[PDB]
């Protein structure tokens, strides 16, 4: 064995590397250019505003074609450019049962909590072939809440839906007078991940508390 | 430097800035505690009723707010010295009985000497501060 | 100590020679980086195009090649309708079937030697997409709505401007523009797009009637 | 025989060097340092246009959980974000001896009107009891040539850092109301903008972009 | 390996001679011939004296020749051999601002204080264009007092100037009436880092202290 030897050494050297460079992927996972991007180009688009009334849908993003928001993700391609039904625009996913959105909910009016988790569970989803442009949610809203000493759950069932053209869940209280706020949150971020959230009043849509979820997921 | 009538005027001015807004008061309160504690650890013993252990537990916030209360009593009658003479009184019997040695209120004035300047920022005078801190403090103490 | 002194006499030339190869191979691919450079991909698909044009097809009237390893001409009207004619099926070819030449705001331009009509010299020529439709039921067509203008002096300010239609045909590579409706039968032009790309185009600036060449332009998409 | 083989195993080896290195160069292009500063920045200046997400007073803690904590309570050595923001930030970007060099933008207040500035970092005291707001010594120093003379300045001066603002806050030390004030971009530490304030007035009169020399 | 090994062992001995030397350097550098001999000369200078008038320069070392100091370092060529605008003669370094000077105040009148360290800190200067003739000081006196039991730092803002021809930097207390005395400082030991000092009442020149410092500076 010359220096055969010393190219085994070479080789378990090379494993050796390997086997970091996989361990540096779960590292890498937590960098994401393009959702960056995204996120920030939300972020500008939301400080920019729109020329569009409201119910109203605008095409591209530097385009200056308006829509109804009824007409968007139905099936049918209503902008010059077709964004209205685009692949990002469309996407169904931040709605897709089994999700489980969880964050901090931090209030300031009508309830006086301090702040505390709250999860809004997806149970399930309608979406009418004959009318696509809007998808009806089913969903759980959990809180747990420290509330006298000891830890207690405080959940809620409910309904609402899901608007793609300004990307909003609204879910309010089924059947449930007995004082459980509604929940609209915003996936304005970018993705389908993230939503910037509200507890408010059914009538008035006054927000009662902030609150900001991630999916996370898995109990 | 002395407590003048002016300067003492002029600390009165400075602990309105700072104080007088009950936003970030139990803050401020803490901000000096957390100094205090940071100083001369050993003085949490003397706070055991009122969780000197954990200065976030809202006993000790109440505790905090109580003493900022006391202390704004003394500074907004530095133009008083009446109603400045009985609050000092007030405090120092609310006071003695406890075993706290100079040391703790040079802590206490530390304390409030860097936390002050952090909430004002911008115009403030360490050396009236002091003068007046002494004064209160040495009513306080006997 | 001694020892320790020695491994870090070995320890320090190997960093030496580890930096002389790094020199050494700086040298080496300063030494390379001399030899010129690879060609603009441009510049090919061109030439290959010139060389495809000088070759020519053995197509008929109303055909054009399907392009690919084994030639096959078929009609005009076969391009891009759906259906694969060609064995290989480069009808129907997303790069072949490319609606971009007759994209609305396609302006192509370029400096036009005249023959006839015109006697004034050397000037730019562009002519502009205003308007296009594809009909669903008869898509080897791409029916456009143009206007075909003149670059004119500071002086004359009086341009001269001709409104036309037409359409962009797939197989041929070709854009066919003639008077509009009821505008005065002037001009007529005859684009094709024979340099491998959707971008540049021979012209002519022909009589719709007699199709007879008025002048020549060589069109740059701008 | 024995060498044409061993030299294959060799020349199959570095060519599995190479590869190997190549994934590791992906790796490192994407967690470049600068890369994810340069984005932070950006990240900021959109931060900049947006309306604030916390009260006059609080600091952001950021995150995909926001909360807001109170500005004296940022690097005290104690945890109040849920995500422990408030203590991460502590790294000083002023050490002893360093050196900024600020270059006019407007300026309709300084005494002197000078085209550059330079500070210079003389030294920091962090009280151990209160180490969120770090106290510098330092000079400022001006060298302005007109034609009737030549003027050479360097003014001690007292000055703060809030890690809570990521902020300079420089002290006048002449007989005019004029302060320095240098806005750190939240991820950048080797630029920031300083303004000058009338410590009164508040009006913002002269400003001056800085960088690390 | 013959006998290369050995001359690696004289290698390892050479780097630790390089390193042993580069460790010498700090040493060496507490000697600077140049400076000593150039101190000489200006002590020896001083005991000399000179034949000429109050608020003169004389040329040379050796030389015959007086000028106004009020023609020292201005630009113009005074001296038959140009001396008054020599380099030495007008390097400004002296009161470089920034530059902070450090020594020991011994009193002997005046104030009834024990030795002490005093600063005088530069803190700027003006040369007019027009009247190179000296050079316009602004500075910060600083002293440190251990008067009652515990330190106190007792600091004033000055202003002065200083000239080249004697060398001498004055520094009066700028609007202070305040019993700050006023600082008179003599570059006299051959370089610009050095002065022999006095704390003096500034209309009568009464030395009330004695003060030598020296330039260390950073604080
Ligand atoms: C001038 C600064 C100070 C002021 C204005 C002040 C004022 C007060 C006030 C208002 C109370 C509330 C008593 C009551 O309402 O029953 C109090 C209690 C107390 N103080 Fe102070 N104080 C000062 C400094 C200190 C010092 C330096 C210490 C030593 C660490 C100290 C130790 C205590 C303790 C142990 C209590 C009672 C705690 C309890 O309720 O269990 N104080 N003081
Ligand atoms: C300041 O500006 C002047 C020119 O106006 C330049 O000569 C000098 O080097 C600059 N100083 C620094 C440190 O930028
Ligand atoms: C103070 N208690
Ligand atoms: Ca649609
Ligand atoms: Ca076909
Ligand atoms: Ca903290
Ligand atoms: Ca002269
Ligand atoms: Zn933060
Ligand atoms: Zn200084």
């Amino acid at each position: 064995d010359p220096r055969l030897a010393a190219n085994g050494l070479r080789l378990i050297g090379l494993e050796r590397k390997l086997k970091a460079l996989k361990a540096r992927l779960h590292e890498a996972e937590k960098i994401d250019p393009e959702g960056f991007i995204k996120e920030l180009d939300a972020r500008v688009s939301h400080v920019e505003g729109t020329h569009c009334a409201k119910k109203e849908f605008q095409c591209g993003g530097y385009d200056q074609e308006c829509i109804s928001d009824l007409f968007v993700c139905d099936g049918h391609k209503d902008c010059h450019n077709g964004h209205d039904e685009a692949e990002d625009v469309c996407d169904t996913s931040p709605v897709k049962p089994g999700n489980i959105f969880s964050g901090t909910s931090h209030w300031h009016d009508c309830l006086l909590r301090s702040d505390h988790v709250t999860r809004v569970v997806i149970k399930g989803t309608i979406r009418r072939n004959y009318f696509k442009s809007r998808i009806w949610v089913r969903a759980q809203i959990e809180s747990d809440l420290i509330h006298d000493g000891k830890k207690e759950l405080s959940d809620f069932d409910s309904k609402g839906y899901y608007n793609f053209a300004n990307r909003r869940l609204v879910l309010i209280p089924i059947a449930q007078d007995d004082k459980h706020l509604s929940v609209i949150c915003d996936f304005d971020r970018g993705d389908s991940r993230r939503a910037s959230c509200h507890r408010v009043l059914e009538g008035t849509l006054h927000q009662c508390a902030n609150l900001s979820v991630h999916l996370q997921g898995h109990h | 430097s002395e407590c003048d009538v002016l300067t003492r005027l002029k600390v009165k001015a400075q602990w309105r800035r700072a104080y007088s807004h009950g936003h970030n008061r139990e803050d401020f309160a803490q901000a000096i505690w957390r100094a205090l504690f940071a100083q001369v650890p050993d003085s949490r013993t003397l706070f055991k009723r009122v969780h000197g252990h954990d200065t976030t537990s809202p006993e000790f916030q109440a505790h905090a707010l109580r003493v900022l209360a006391g202390f704004d009593i003394a500074i907004s009658t530095l133009d008083q010295p009446d109603a400045l003479k009985a609050e000092l009184d007030h405090l120092e019997k609310q006071h003695e009985g406890r075993h706290i040695p100079d040391n703790y209120f040079d802590a206490f004035k530390t304390a409030l000497l860097h936390v002050l300047p952090a909430q004002l920022g911008r115009c403030w005078d360490k050396d009236a501060w002091s003068a007046c801190f002494d004064h209160i403090a040495h009513g306080i103490k006997g | 100590t001694y020892k320790d002194r020695r491994f870090q006499y070995i320890l320090t030339n190997q960093h030496l020679f580890i930096d002389k190869l790094e020199r050494d191979l700086h040298e080496i691919d300063d030494e390379f980086k001399k030899l010129g450079s690879d060609v603009k991909d441009q510049t090919v698909r061109h030439l290959k195009a010139r060389i495809s044009n000088l070759e020519g097809d053995d197509c008929k009237e109303h055909e054009a090649p399907c392009g690919g390893d084994v030639p096959q001409c078929i009609s005009d009207l076969f391009f891009c309708d759906g259906h694969k004619d060609c064995k290989n099926g480069r009808d129907e070819d997303k790069e072949v079937c490319s609606e971009v030449p007759a994209d609305i705001g396609s302006s192509f331009a370029g400096v036009v030697s005249w023959q006839a009509c015109e006697e004034a010299t050397p000037h730019h020529a562009v002519v502009t997409i205003t308007a296009n439709e594809r009909k669903e039921f008869f898509k080897p067509r791409i029916w456009v709505r143009a206007i075909l203008a003149f670059e004119e002096e500071e002086h004359e300010h009086h341009i001269k401007t001709f409104q036309l239609r037409g359409y962009y045909s797939f197989g041929d590579r070709t854009l066919a523009l003639g008077p509009e409706r009821g505008t005065k039968p002037v001009y007529g032009v005859r684009c094709h797009f024979d340099r491998g790309d959707d971008d540049h185009a021979d012209c002519q600036i022909v009589n719709p009637a007699s199709l007879f060449v008025c002048g020549n332009f060589a069109a740059e998409r701008h | 025989s024995h060498d044409e083989e061993i030299d294959k195993l060799n020349e199959d080896a570095l060519k599995l060097t190479h590869e190997i290195i190549e994934l590791q160069e992906k790796l490192d292009r994407r967690s470049d340092a600068k890369r994810i500063q340069r984005a932070g920045s950006l990240k900021a200046r959109v931060e900049a246009l947006e309306d604030p997400s916390c009260p006059d007073h609080e600091h952001q803690c950021g995150g995909d959980d926001p909360q807001c904590v109170s500005d004296l309570l940022v690097c005290d050595g104690i945890k109040d974000c849920r995500n422990g923001d408030d203590e991460s930030h502590c790294h000083n970007p002023f050490h002893a001896g360093d050196d900024f060099v600020g270059d006019v933008v407007f300026d309709h207040c300084t005494k002197r009107r000078p085209e550059n500035i330079t500070l210079s970092v003389e030294s920091i005291s962090v009280a151990a009891f209160f180490p969120g707001f770090p106290k510098l010594h330092v000079h400022v120093n001006i060298h302005k040539e007109t034609d009737e003379d030549e003027v050479e300045v360097s003014l001690p001066s007292d000055a703060i850092y809030s890690f809570a603002e990521d902020k300079l806050i420089v002290y006048p030390s002449e007989d005019d109301g004029l302060g320095l004030v240098g806005q750190f971009d939240g991820y950048n530490f080797d630029r920031f903008v300083g303004d000058i304030i009338h410590e009164a007035s508040k009006e913002h009169c002269a400003r001056f972009i800085f960088h690390r020399k």
